[PDB]
RNA sequence: ACAGGGAUGGCUUGUGGCGGCCAAGCGUUCAUAGCGACGUCGCUUUGAUCCUUCGAUGUCGGCUCUUCCUAUCAU
RNA sequence: AGACUAAUCGAACCAUCUAGUAGCUGGUUACCGCCGAAGUUUCCCUCAGGAUAGCAGUGUCGACCUUCAGUUUUAUGAGGUAAAGCGAAUGAACUUUAAAUAUGUAAGAAGCCCUUGUUACUUAACUGAACGUGGGCAUUCGAAUGUAUCGACACUAGUGGGCCAUUUUUGGUAAGCAGAACUGGCGAUGCGGGAUGAACCGAACGCGGGGUUAAGGUGCCGGAGUGGACGCUCAUCAGACACCACAAAAGGCGUUAGUACAUCUUGACAGCAGGACGGUGGCC
RNA sequence: CCGGGACCGAGGACCGCGCUCUGCAAGGAUGCUGGCGUAAUGGUCACCAGCGACCCGUCUUGAAACACGGACCAAGGAGUCA
């Protein structure tokens, strides 16, 4: 994998080398590539101190760097927004183009004919004997 | 007690002129009435510019007016809430109708000699109470020694 | 631990494509109200069957009332309590008129005699002793004796606390 | 009060003690209310209460 | 490795921060070798 | 000489340290490890010798006089 | 003797330069109103060190236009770590699946692609990418919640390696403890309660009236119960705001509640009446 | 639905929303009555009572404590001019 300037990457220090490494803050951090080298890459990370963000620049080896999937879902939603919008225009019905938070469950009925409930004590008697 | 992380902000614009010019006070009263009783945004802009200080009202020269009179603006009335100055590099003054706070003597003489008209802002309020067919002009604000040394 | 009621609480894991009909689990919970009953149900179910509240749902909550609240009964309670040493069994007996009243008396007794709070007590079984021979403790055996009768020596009469002064010395014989 | 519960109360418009608001139940709001549980009491109001 | 933005700005293109220590070691070795060669030449002259 | 600034504590008490062993118990029982009181064992002149005194940075006293503590020398 | 030289001597007295200089010490004069702070952020040789970020107040101006946000949700990282199963395979390092806690990135018309060519990048390569060109997408502008929260200049001021505490982490001691990161409080702050008080709990403040509470309390001091229920405990200075130490697997013929094992009408535990013998005065 | 009690009466022609519509409890108190008409109400001063309440300024650090100034009164007395 050849990373490029402007790409968004994930930093994960893999292996047993994360035993006594000095700077573990950027493990699990995501940043933008600004400098590319054969075995190193330059990553811009932002640190939040109180009410303000401060830029930091790090040099990470390639084997601890993976490309990120941050904008994958956004570009995908833009895509099927375009095709389902075109399909709705073609067929002549409205369609939902906004993702919604999860709603409470509705009312339903559960039968106990073949699913008779099992009574539980706070401890299992099989463990007692 | 109530937690107000945000803060209510007092207004950061002038509500009245600092000047003690009584005729400026009369213009301020007239344009307060116009901006309250009309729907035209021109009157509100003129009232706001009447409130302003001198460094916020740079002079507008006859050459700047002549530049802005081009491209279908020849018949419009020029409105400058500032002093209109003369430009002697402009040899031919076109016929124009300018309303301004004040004119320099050469600017007024050259406009009248070219055959145009000079108005005050109260005459402008009489003839165009809604600011119809008007070209509103400002001078170069950043053209100042302080702004250059900023 | 309050005016307790006994609730039948039935819950289950949320249905999935793999398991369309999850098993239902039923518990008898002594609780002050339904919110506490459901919270204790999810606590015990997390401790037993590894079914979390987020992935589960309450199917039913019902109140179990005593069948005969006007009949005096003997109750055996098998419980476990946690102390600084660890977990200890107890079997204790209570002469009461309902399971909930026996459980309230149990909670009061455990707090008085062993300083155990509500959280460290696990009620494992509450039973009605069907026969008089099933009574194991002498403090209930003295009460289930034949022709039981006793007086009440040294009864302090009830005097209103707003009546500060009395003109006669009270008697302790009735 | 820590900054995250402070921000959640500010977004819930609970800026003073004994302030009450109506909230529609989604996951997006339920998680916020779960975070500010050390400062609020909430429940399901009926028609009379409304 | 944290690297200051001023160092990256002054750094020439192509060079990385991972070779700076080898660079300064090579410079120190070169200086020590020049001093050793100077002493060798002077001792041979004597 | 001048201008300034200053002047560990419910501590302690009667029984050594290091190294090994034993050990009731605690743990562990898909690993049999690890802790461990009580003890114990090793190092630190036939009543002798008197020809081996091993470093003040840290300061105590005396007089008069009263009271308290008990951790008791006497009664 | 640094002694004496008009009470003046390690340099007399008098006037002047002179209102000498001090970074050090002391002091620095009416009222009301509106805002309102701060302690290694980043760089420089340090202490007898500096700037600087950040935080504030007055003015203005610009369409006070764009909206943004110490928050949740969604997707995807870190944490695969618990857990379930292994009648799935294989064997924390097993995995179909999957934790709690907070945490990084992204979530639109300012956007998404497609096409056209160039390339001085790159690629085997007109190949990707960048650069531009043109076109298509407004049928919903593409989560929730909130939004008197905009931006840019100018000028001015204090503080910019302080104290305490929760959590996380790194070290230690015989025991103490010492560094960091975030957050909260204080310095700047009144009020109710902790009898009392820098660090505790509650709660933040214009002047008044009425109602209700919080923390804490209701035997008297003292406003409010000698309130109710079930128990436990008697201390030769109990206990009532404890958790730390003394302090141990500690010592108690104190008192209750349990657990385990054991004996018991084939007579248990305690006593009383009796037996307690022979080889045998076993061997040295 | 019906009682019992406490505190409060802001505004000052009409306008509005309404209702149980000759009117109203509907965008904020009126009606009736009594005593007094003055130190009666009210105010100021002295004192007692209950409750509350460290001596100010300065310095220091993070803060207290320490330290320094203060017998009393009048007048003078310190960010000015170029």
């Amino acid at each position: 994998r050849t990373y490029r300037v402007g790409d968004i990457v994930d930093i994960k220090v893999n292996g047993a080398v994360q035993k006594g490494m000095p700077h573990k803050f950027y493990h699990g951090k995501t940043g933008v590539v600004y400098n590319v080298t054969k075995s190193a890459v330059g990553v811009i990370v932002y640190k939040r101190v109180k009410h303000r963000y401060i830029e930091k620049r790090i040099n990470v080896r390639i084997e601890h760097v993976k490309p990120s999937r941050s904008r994958e879902d956004f570009l995908r939603r833009v895509k099927e927004n375009a095709e389902l919008k075109k399909k709705a225009k073609a067929e002549g019905v409205p369609v939902q183009l906004k993702r919604q938070p999860a709603m409470p469950r509705e009312a339903h009925t559960v039968s106990i004919a073949d699913n008779k409930p099992v009574t539980l004590a706070p401890v299992a008697y099989e463990t007692t004997i | 007690g109530i937690d107000l992380r945000w803060k209510h902000v007092r207004s950061s614009h002038r509500k009245a002129p600092k000047s003690d010019n009584v005729y400026l006070k009369l213009l301020v009263k007239l344009y307060r009435f116009l901006a309250r009783r009309t729907e035209a945004p021109f009157n509100k802009v003129v009232l706001r510019r009447l409130f302003m200080s001198r460094i916020n009202r740079p002079p507008v020269s006859l050459s700047r007016i002549a530049r802005n009179l081009k491209n279908g603006n020849e018949k419009k009335t020029v409105v400058v809430v500032a002093t209109v100055t003369d430009d002697n590099r402009l040899l031919q003054v076109p016929k124009m109708e300018v309303a301004a706070l004040r004119f320099t003597a050469k600017a007024r003489a050259r406009i009248e000699a070219a055959g145009g008209r000079t108005l005050t802002l109260d005459q402008l309020a009489l003839e165009k109470p809604t600011g119809a067919n008007t070209l509103l002009l400002r001078g170069p604000k950043n053209a100042r020694e302080a702004v250059k040394h900023f | 631990m309050g005016r307790l009621q006994e609730y039948q609480v039935i819950g289950r894991h949320l249905p999935t494509e793999a398991n369309p009909n999850p098993a239902l689990y039923r518990m008898r919970i002594f609780a002050p109200n339904e919110v506490v009953a459901k919270s204790r149900f999810w606590y015990f179910l997390r401790g037993l069957k590894k079914v979390k509240k987020a992935t589960g749902e309450i199917v039913s909550v019902n109140v179990i009332s005593e069948k005969h609240p006007l009949k005096v009964k003997n109750f055996g309670i098998w419980l476990r309590y946690d102390s600084r040493s660890g977990t200890h069994n107890m079997y204790k007996e209570y002469r009461e008129t309902s399971r909930v009243a026996a459980v309230e008396a149990m909670y009061a007794d455990m707090a008085a005699r062993h300083r155990a709070r509500f959280r460290s007590i696990h009620i494992l079984k509450v039973v009605e002793l069907e026969k008089t021979e099933d009574v194991k403790r002498p403090y209930i055996k003295q009460l289930v004796a034949k022709n039981l009768s006793f007086p009440l020596p040294h009864r302090v009469p009830k005097i209103s606390t707003k009546k500060i002064f009395s003109a006669k010395r009270p008697s302790t014989f009735s | 009060i820590p900054p995250k519960p402070r921000k959640i109360l500010q977004l819930l418009r609970l800026r003073q003690i004994n302030n009450g608001v109506f909230v529609k139940v989604t996951k997006a709001t339920a998680e916020m209310i779960k975070i500010v549980e050390p400062w609020v009491a909430y429940g399901y109001p009926n028609l009379k209460s409304v | 490795i944290e690297v200051s933005a001023a160092k990256e700005a002054m750094r020439p293109e192509g060079t990385s921060v991972r070779g700076d220590k080898r660079r300064e070691i090579r410079a120190r070795v070169k200086k020590n070798q020049k001093q050793m060669l100077r002493n060798q030449r002077i001792a041979a002259e004597k």
